[PDB]
RNA sequence: GCGCAAGACGGACCAGAGCGAAAGCAUUUGCCAAGAAUGUUUUCAUUAAUCAAGAACGAAAGUCGGAGGUUCGAAGACGAUCAGAUACCGUCGUAGUUCCGACCAUAAACGAUGCCGACCGGCGAUGCGGCGGCGUUAUUCCCAUGACCCGCCGGGCAGCUUCCGGGAAACCAAAGUCUUUGGGUUCCGGGGGGAGUAUGGUUGCAAAGCUGAAACUUAAAGGAAUUGACGGAAGGGCACCACC
RNA sequence: CCCCAUGAACGAGGAAUUCCCAGUAAGUGCGGGUCAUAAGCUUGCGUUGAUUAAGUCCCUGCCCUUUGUACACACCGCCCG
RNA sequence: GAGUAGUGUUGGGUCGCGAAAGGCCUUGUGGUACUGCCUGAUAGGGUGCUUGCGAGUGCCCCGGGAGGUCUCGUAGACCACCAUG
């Protein structure tokens, strides 16, 4: 399934060489569960993400 | 070259009828070549079963082996043999601060059967306990070890494999450990932690027939 | 091709895998383990003596194991993890993990899982000699 | 010159300690200085929770965890960074680190 | 997977915890003798402290015999790595590792700190015995008794702390009570090498152990701490002449 | 320098690597230097004018801090048979 | 009636838990909290769910009533090259 998720806020930057923002994810459907997530890219608080495979998880680079 | 597995057959292992669910499972025996007989190459076989899949209202942690010996023309019957607690929950309670006491005894059942029972202790921290450690002292540990003995001993030697098995399910000897020991210290998590066996009985088939109905 | 049972009800063998740090076995069995269904080993998917660990090894394995058992009518696992034991590693190697997650994956259903690794009440003394192994 | 007051070693008021092999070396060490450590984890680590938690015939199993007691030979340690060195003050204390939040 | 067999080893519990003169000493259970501490309005009445000579026990390896040989494993053999490796790494493997019976007497046998004794700050802990004290628990009331709890006493194993005082300093509540120098006592050191060698004596089955010089040679060798420099040691830190 | 002819390699460049964050990269001409005659070089100058980042120590490079040292002519050190 | 009957146990005790039949002799308390499950009391001992975690909040039985993606925060990040100067 295809899910939406807002960020609700951005936490430290994982990479080797700096590339991901790690993030974090409050679900659109108004649920309150919270998830960690890795981005890539320009990320601010406030927006909303994409996810093809919502059930996964963050792991640290 | 040529398929081992089209001359399979599919067998039913069924528990016997102390617990309750009874179909186990399915076991997988080469079909009779007259050189070997099926029936007997599929009569050895032990069977490691979580008590949580017998009988549905129980811990996942208590383990049982089970052997086959008849076979009923794809039924196979089995029998008490074994017990034994996952490795997982044994090492959950072993912690670093608290004493830990064992015990063991052999006994004949009524009908003759000889278990080996294994029996496993901890000294518990008292609810208020400013102290950092539960270690209980060396007469002490005897006197709760010779309890442990004393008490399972009784329990056994009084009944027959029925009647034990029967009373290991819930397990009943170790609430009754526990409570009985109260006095010398206060035991804590207390388990008969493996079942063996060593000698069954000249093999007969009434006997079972009863056990399983 | 295998037991006759209806869709709800689930047929179970029970799965070793075992991980050292040389290999990984994905190895599946009856219930009472004295029939072997399938076994397939790390070193066998890939040609490398240094891939022979490694958890790519194990998922290929996995892979192909729990295909060929969905063959034969064998939907759920129990499983049995396994570590080197005795006097040598505890930990189970780094295959098994990975191994574990691929045949979920596969569809096939998961049991119980278990712990066995051999653990020796005490052992005989272990293959390093006394300064160590040094390197 | 004497470095640590306790040796490295935390054998008090006993001659000998029975030696134990290394986890990592299999070097010989004896129990009391042996830097130990102990670990609790689960079988199945992070993302495979999730992924096995729905191939379960089981509801609501927990899994079960791995209880693993090792020990490092001093210099095995050094190399793993399970322990590093530190200052010649703040060597002293003993104090376990803040894995607690 | 199921059984069988053999010899080893007693995991986790196990700790700056215990016990032993030190070496050393962890499965259960019974038998055999010891032992500290505690308790005491018991008994003896100076019987004690330390000790040349002389003794008892003394890790591991080693040595004789016997038994036994799972694992590990000097020696050795290969396989690698390397310029070379008779080394680290790997596959094997003899003696040995194990038990019984005799020898051997050495270890960084270390607290690198003789033993008995007196006095000199605190502070919490811990082990053993004792003594007192509300209150919980072993179900509901009485006494025992055990478990926790709050103290006190005597021995212990330690710890933290401190302008007690020492100390060349590191550090030490002893390494304190030392030029304000004396409680008793035993071993023992006198620049570095030569050397724990030579020789003699003596012990052993031998490997060796104890006892132990000199010629010569040499301005330092050494101990703590301090700035450096360096590290194939650990952490941070930056820089589009580093990357993303 | 100029007119005619001659009209060849070259099909977006392997392992590696260089410079760069806003009137900036880049394209494009122009001035000054050298100069009797000369800019495929340099030094300046405008013009057209972006993609992407506002982060990280992975790599490379040096800095501190702790730490060990038998080095101090300071590791190209010292030193053993 | 009677803390008797019955029932219950580590050491004992002057015991713990605790009935009913039936009558007699005339009312034969109020106020005020809570309450997941297990064991053995609303005590004691284990053990939980609500959102991954930490807070809150709720979780004995019945009837009826409506109101519903309970609220607030939130790192929860873990998968051997190399002599000499
Ligand atoms: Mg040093
Ligand atoms: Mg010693
Ligand atoms: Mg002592
Ligand atoms: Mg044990
Ligand atoms: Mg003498
Ligand atoms: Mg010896
Ligand atoms: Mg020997
Ligand atoms: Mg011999
Ligand atoms: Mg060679
Ligand atoms: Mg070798
Ligand atoms: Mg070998
Ligand atoms: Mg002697
Ligand atoms: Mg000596
Ligand atoms: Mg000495
Ligand atoms: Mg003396
Ligand atoms: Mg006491
Ligand atoms: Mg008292
Ligand atoms: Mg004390
Ligand atoms: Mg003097
Ligand atoms: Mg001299
Ligand atoms: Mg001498
Ligand atoms: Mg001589
Ligand atoms: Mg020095
Ligand atoms: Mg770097
Ligand atoms: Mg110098
Ligand atoms: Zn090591």
């Amino acid at each position: 399934p295809i899910k939406l998720a807002r960020v609700t806020k951005v936490l430290g930057r994982t990479g080797s060489q700096g590339q991901c923002t790690q993030v974090r994810v409050e679900f659109m459907d108004d649920t309150s569960r919270s998830i960690i997530r890795n981005v890539k890219g320009p990320v601010r608080e406030g927006d909303v993400l994409t996810l093809l495979e919502s059930e996964r998880e963050a792991r640290r680079l | 070259v040529v398929d081992p597995f089209s001359k399979k057959d599919w067998y039913d292992v069924k528990a016997p009828a102390m617990f309750n669910i009874r179909n186990i499972g399915k076991t997988l025996v080469t079909r009779t070549q007259g050189t070997k007989i099926a029936s007997d190459g599929l009569k050895g076989r032990v069977f490691e079963v979580s008590l949580a899949d017998l009988q549905n209202d129980e811990v996942a942690f208590r383990k049982f082996k089970l052997i086959t010996e008849d076979v009923q023309g794809k039924n196979c019957l089995t029998n008490f043999h074994g017990m034994d607690l996952t490795r997982d929950k044994m090492c959950s309670m072993v912690k670093k601060w608290q004493t830990m006491i064992e015990a063991h005894v052999d006994v004949k059942t009524t009908d003759g059967y000889l278990l080996r029972l294994f029996c496993v202790g901890f000294t518990k921290k008292r609810n208020n306990q400013i102290r950092k450690t539960s270690y209980a002292q060396h007469q002490q540990v005897r006197q709760i070890r010779k309890k442990m003995m004393e008490i399972m001993t009784r329990e056994v030697q009084t009944n027959d494999l029925k009647e034990v098995v029967n009373k290991l399910i819930p397990d009943s000897i170790g609430k009754d450990i526990e409570k009985a020991c109260q006095s010398i210290y206060p035991l804590h998590d207390v388990f008969v932690r493996k079942v063996k066996m060593l000698k069954k009985p000249k093999f007969e088939l009434g006997k079972l027939m009863e056990l399983h109905g | 091709l295998g037991p006759q049972v209806a869709e709800g009800e689930n047929v179970f063998g029970v799965c070793h895998i075992f991980a050292s740090f040389n290999d990984t076995f994905v190895h599946v069995t009856d219930l009472s383990g004295k029939e072997t269904i399938c076994r397939v080993t790390g070193g066998m998917k890939v040609k490398a003596d240094r891939d022979e660990s490694s958890p790519y090894a194990a998922m290929l394995a996995a892979q192909d194991v729990a295909q060929r058992c969905k063959e034969l009518g064998i939907t759920a696992l129990h499983i049995k993890l396994r570590a080197t034991g005795g006097n040598r590693t505890k930990t189970p190697g780094p295959g098994a993990q990975s191994a574990l997650r691929a045949l979920a994956r596969s569809g096939m259903k998961i049991g119980r899982i278990e712990d066995v690794t051999p653990i020796p009440s005490d052992s005989t003394r272990r293959k390093g000699g006394r300064r160590g192994r040094r390197l | 010159t004497k470095k640590r007051r306790n040796n490295g070693r935390a054998k008090k008021g006993r001659g000998h300690v029975q030696p134990i092999r290394c986890t990592n070396c299999a070097r010989c060490v004896p129990k009391d200085k042996a830097i130990k450590k102990f670990v609790i984890r689960n079988i199945v680590e992070a993302a495979a929770v999730r992924d096995i938690s729905e191939a379960s015939v089981f509801d609501a199993y927990v899994l079960p965890k791995l209880y693993v007691k090792l020990h490092y030979c001093v210099s095995c340690v050094i190399h793993s960074k399970v322990v590093r060195n530190r200052s010649r003050e703040a060597r002293k204390d003993r104090t376990p680190p803040p894995r607690f939040r």
